[PDB]
């Protein structure tokens, strides 16, 4: 029946004002692409960051397992984008956000849906 | 210095054809650092600038094309390089990566542990080593070729590169191998190249354009390397991150180059001329299998 919760240990350490996750690795790119969550290279907007995804997945970057049976990593081997007002804890980011399954847009940050 | 709106600088042809004695490295802009876009790493844009330069060269880019890195874990834990390598690379290109300490990779394998562990079945289109010993840059004892990971990455390429394949080497003043600058006389081309993010640094891309499974031009290795360092003791680069900047041309060119199975008695010298025009790998087509020695005790 245990099992640890990364996800709201990571949560809770940032409102204690914890410093984010760093050295995420933020690519190069024109920043005239489609604005879509993850994406198989940098899709960056003008108002986005692309990151590499392994680097952001607060299970790959701690080493625990993957928070569902597969244990997949939707971000390992990909490229997030990220809002630049809050590419300072792409981590975090990814982790409090969800992706729209129908035009891939972040939900509340660019889903028009 | 036009250079400067280029990636980097590759070593002059003439500056091959010296015959220098080597020499200490004193780089005028020793110490000197470019300005890099707001939040980039220094070896994201090292990368970028070394796919940038190879951009230019006759890579073969066949379908399902694979690539292996080695040397791609960093002190954070995390692989830069190998994020800008699947940038650049075409969608669908298999890219295994490697380190001796453990790193979170976008590669689609990850082996940890020392080189010398690193076995596979299958040969490779396309070789990057970032692999660096910073004890090697000692200024109290002679600067003589270096063994360790270089012995296994010559062997590496004369086993596992598949004949029209590519390579980029990393080296330094002191981190060098006198048989890699010979086996750079087995490809169609070679070149030193420099990035302009890190022109103040002795560090530089070994670049093998297109292997032949030959040589067709004998190198002597100390030579070679004495001649590298004279070229970056009289000519200084400018550091410079302009290049950066401008990455609509960025991914490399698919080019859907064709795959051949050839015994090496069929490699006559139109399979050769095609070879050194980037235009035909030779190599087999199975599954890539990877594996790395685990020593029990
Ligand atoms: N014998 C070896 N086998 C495998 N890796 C090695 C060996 N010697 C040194 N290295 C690696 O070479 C790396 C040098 C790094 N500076 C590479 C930086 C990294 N490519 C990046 O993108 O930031 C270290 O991570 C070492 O683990
Ligand atoms: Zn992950
Ligand atoms: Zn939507």
């Amino acid at each position: 029946a245990f099992a640890v919760d990364a996800a709201k240990a990571y949560k809770d350490y940032l409102a204690s004002g914890g410093q984010p996750i760093t050295n995420c690795v933020k690519m190069l790119c024109t920043h005239t692409g489609t604005g879509q969550a993850i994406t198989v290279t940098p899709e960056a907007n003008m108002d986005q960051e692309s990151f590499g995804g392994a680097s952001c997945c607060l299970y790959c970057r701690c080493h625990i397992d993957h928070p569902n049976p597969k244990g997949f990593c939707d971000l390992k081997g990909k490229y997030v984008q990220i809002p630049t007002t809050c590419a300072n804890d792409p981590v975090g980011f990814t982790l409090k956000n969800t992706v729209c399954t129908v035009c891939g847009m972040w939900k509340g940050y660019g889903c028009s849906c | 210095s036009s250079q400067a709106w280029q990636p980097g600088v590759a070593m002059p042809n003439l500056y091959k054809m010296q015959r220098m004695l080597l020499e200490k490295c004193d780089l005028q802009n020793y110490g000197d650092s470019a300005t890099l876009p707001k939040g980039i790493m220094m070896n994201v844009a090292k990368y970028t600038q070394l796919c940038q330069y190879l951009n230019t060269l006759t890579l073969a880019v066949p379908y399902n094309m694979r690539v292996i890195h080695f040397g791609a874990g960093s002190d954070k834990g995390v692989a830069p390089g190998t994020a800008v390598l699947r940038q650049w690379l075409p969608t669908g290109t298999l890219l295994v990566d490697s380190d001796l300490n453990d790193f979170v990779s976008d590669a689609d394998s990850t082996l940890i542990g020392d080189c010398a562990t690193v076995h596979t079945a299958n040969k490779w289109d396309l070789i990057i080593s970032d692999m660096y010993d910073p004890k090697t840059k000692n200024v109290t004892k002679e600067n003589d070729s270096k063994e360790g990971f270089f012995t296994y990455i010559c062997g590496f390429i004369q086993q596992k590169l598949a004949l029209g394949g590519s390579v980029a080497i990393k080296i330094t003043e002191h981190s060098w191998n006198a048989d890699l600058y010979k086996l750079m006389g087995h490809f169609a081309w070679w070149t030193a190249f420099v990035t302009n993010v890190n022109a103040s640094s002795s560090e530089a891309f070994l670049i093998g354009c297109n292997y032949l499974g030959k040589p067709r031009e004998q190198i002597d290795g100390y030579v070679m390397h004495a001649n590298y360092i004279f070229w970056r003791n009289t000519n200084p680069i400018q550091l410079s991150s302009y290049s950066l900047f401008d990455m609509s041309k960025f991914p490399l060119k698919l080019r859907g180059t064709a795959v051949m199975s050839l015994k090496e008695g069929q490699i006559n010298d139109m399979i050769l001329s095609l070879l050194s025009k980037g235009r035909l790998i030779i190599r087999e087509n199975n599954r890539v299998v990877i594996s790395s020695d685990v020593l029990v005790n």
